[PDB]
């Protein structure tokens, strides 16, 4: 079985994060609906040590501000090397997709949203990879 | 002025694959009037001459 990746590295730098778990609930008493006022429930956490990094290419949607019809809009994104364990949504359930909070190109914080998690179930070390898109500016996502 | 005004449309757009904005769109039709100042004028009419010939049988 594997014996040095199932050891946390000693070369190269790694840093911890912050994220927090999300769900929603309703909150209208009389409308009919499964959505009602969704409002959504946070529990924040820590990752033990991870590795941020930015898309390699330069693709048109890859870069940061973009021109749309109404103004400079804002996009982000990153690639993390992770030895915790974060969910995404499932479906029939009240879950949602964790998140992490990290810098941006603006110079502020924003929080990014696991969209794809890889794992490797038959190998037994802890190793997970992450990709991350940023929220967008003024709101908390979906 | 107004003249009227067309159908309102709601749309959702995606918007970094989280979450769906709300927006609308309508076209609003107004009436107007354009005003424009020529490049010059002609000369008046100071002096005229006519010549008439009466045609006759006696000469």
């Amino acid at each position: 079985a594997y014996s040095l990746l199932s050891s946390r590295n000693r070369l190269i730098p790694r840093v911890e994060v912050q994220c927090r778990k999300r769900e929603w609930v309703k909150t209208d008493p009389d409308s009919p609906f499964l959505n009602g006022g969704r409002e959504v429930l946070y529990t924040p956490f820590t990752a033990v040590e991870c590795t941020v990094q930015p898309m390699r290419g330069k693709a048109i949607r890859d870069q940061n501000n973009q021109l749309m019809i109404g103004g400079e809009e804002d996009y982000d994104s990153y690639t993390v090397y992770s030895e915790t364990l974060l969910f995404r949504a499932r479906e029939g359930t009240e879950h949602l997709s964790d998140q992490m909070l990290l810098p941006d190109s603006g110079g502020g914080q924003t929080w990014f949203t696991v969209m794809k998690a890889d794992m490797y179930p038959s190998s037994g070390v802890p190793r997970y990879r992450y990709y991350l898109i940023a929220v967008p500016v003024g709101t908390e996502g979906g | 002025a107004y003249s009227s005004t067309s159908n309102i449309a709601r749309m959702r757009v995606p918007l970094n694959q989280q979450m769906f904005e709300n927006r609308a769109r309508t076209i609003v039709t107004f009436n107007a009037t354009f005003v424009e100042k020529d490049l010059g004028t002609f000369e008046d009419i100071e002096h005229i001459i006519i010549g008439i010939d009466v045609d006759n049988p006696s000469g």
